[PDB]
């Protein structure tokens, strides 16, 4: 019972700026105590929930000076000052005034970072897989800002051939890079056919430089 | 020093049933709340339920109420939450905390501690352990000043796997990206970027372990010999 509703759905701020986690609530959270149970979480990449606020408004021990809950009636409110990169996370907001304690939906925080580029590497499929009749050429494209980056492969001076996976990770939250593996993927025949293998990094737009290659046969 | 440690990765067939643990260590067991919660995808968090170790006593949300049920053992000071009947919507991460909440009248809160987490995955597909590659460079070098290296954990089921290098004694540098679920069927890899001091002379091992398939495998990656 009870719905919490949060917004943004997700929001980038750059490192220095402040920013506002919103969480209207579908009841009132004031208890005959007069006390109003409203929690707030965060869970940074790969950790379990954290608690940063209780009771609307006290920062727990080691929450920093920079953020401030509050709130009244049914809208909270959490305002962070002056972001830092280890902010990075899901803020969760917890109403604990009504038995089944409901959380909001969270909120992503991704820190705007100046620009960066990424370091190429490539590498050719393992003999061991080639003994079972595969071939997957991989790309790690590592230590970039923004995210979304435009990554090509060119085969035998051609397009790209028998298709390619890709996969990012969380932002670095110490630093504020990501990494990205891409993963081309051609049978043995296929390979064993062309010998030039590319791997060129657009930064966003234009003509793909940032480029890794090797020569099947002369290796 | 306060600890919670849970419960390893399940993997059950839908209808059955699994039992999983937190055992706590560092503060006195008896003396506080346990919650569990569980983190789906959609879903997306919900509180379960919560057990005070001392007096035994229990508290259900109603959603739960008949899949879940909570013990606790003095003794070892491990909690525990038994899932019933399991199906395609069990599948999420379940948590367990000492949250810290007093009562209404207290109004106290005590540092929140949290365990790792347990994986659970309900499906009836067959287990496939993954295939381990040593992907290592070449031609006129790679990598010029740091070196990368990586492994790929092609096709298995279902996740996770646990990559590390050198047995943890590789920490440093190393990346780890998700894996994506292709035909029924996930893959991953992960990459290590170490001086070329240690590259030529100097190990290293890319080690893997499936927990659901009980497999565990060692690629020293080799340099090219062609
Ligand atoms: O139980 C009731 O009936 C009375 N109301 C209360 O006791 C208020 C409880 C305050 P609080 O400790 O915030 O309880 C809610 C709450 C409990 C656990 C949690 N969690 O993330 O584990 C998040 C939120």
């Amino acid at each position: 019972d009870i719905v919490m509703t949060q917004s943004p759905l997700t929001l980038s701020v750059t490192i220095g700026q402040p920013a506002s986690i919103s969480c209207k609530s579908s009841q009132s959270l004031l208890y005959s105590n007069g006390k109003t149970y409203l929690n707030w979480l965060l869970q940074r990449p790969g950790q379990s929930p954290k608690r940063l606020i209780y009771l609307v408004s006290k920062l727990e021990s080691g929450v920093p000076d920079r953020f401030t809950g509050s709130g009244s009636g049914t809208d909270f409110t959490l305002k962070i000052s002056r972001v830092e990169a280890a902010d990075l996370g899901v803020y969760y907001c917890v109403q604990g005034t009504h038995f089944p304690y409901t959380f909001g939906g969270g909120t992503k925080l991704e820190i705007l970072r100046a620009d960066a580029a990424p370091t190429v590497s490539i590498f050719p499929p393992s003999s061991e897989q080639l003994t079972s009749g595969g071939a997957s050429v991989v790309c790690f494209l590592n230590n970039f800002y923004p995210k979304d980056i435009n990554v090509k492969w060119k085969i035998d001076g051609s397009e790209r051939q028998n298709g390619v996976l890709n996969s990012w990770t969380d932002q670095d939250s110490k630093d504020s890079t990501y990494s990205m593996s891409s993963t081309l993927t051609l049978t043995k025949d296929e390979y064993e056919r062309h010998n030039s293998y590319t791997c060129e990094a657009t930064h966003k737009t234009s003509t793909s430089p940032i480029v890794k290659s090797f020569n099947r046969n002369e290796c | 020093a306060v600890k919670l440690q849970q419960s390893g990765p399940e993997l059950v067939r839908p209808g059955t049933s699994v039992k999983l643990s937190c055992k706590t260590s560092g503060y006195i067991f008896t003396s506080y709340w346990i919650h569990w919660l569980k983190q789906s995808s959609g879903q997306g968090l919900e509180w379960i339920a919560r057990i005070y170790p001392g007096t035994g006593g229990t508290y259900y949300n109603e959603k739960f109420k008949g899949k879940a049920t909570l013990t606790a053992d003095k003794s070892s000071s491990t909690a525990y939450m038994q899932l019933s009947s399991l199906k395609s919507e069990d599948s999420a991460v379940y948590f367990c905390t000492r949250w810290g909440f007093t009562t209404v009248r207290e109004n106290y809160y005590a540092m929140d501690y949290w365990g790792q987490g347990t994986l659970v995955t309900v499906s009836s597909a067959k287990t496939t352990p993954p295939s381990v590659y040593p992907l290592a460079p070449g031609s006129a070098a790679q990598t010029n000043s740091m070196v990368t290296l990586g492994c790929l954990v092609k096709g298995y089921f279902p996740e996770p796997v646990t990559v590390t290098w050198n047995s943890g004694s590789l920490s440093s540098g190393v990346h780890t990206f998700p894996a994506v679920l292709q035909s029924d069927l996930y893959t991953l890899s992960s990459s290590v970027t170490v001086p070329s001091s240690p590259r030529p002379s100097e190990t290293v091992t890319c080690n893997v372990a499936h927990p659901a398939s009980s497999t565990k495998v060692d690629k020293k990656i080799v340099p090219r010999d062609c």
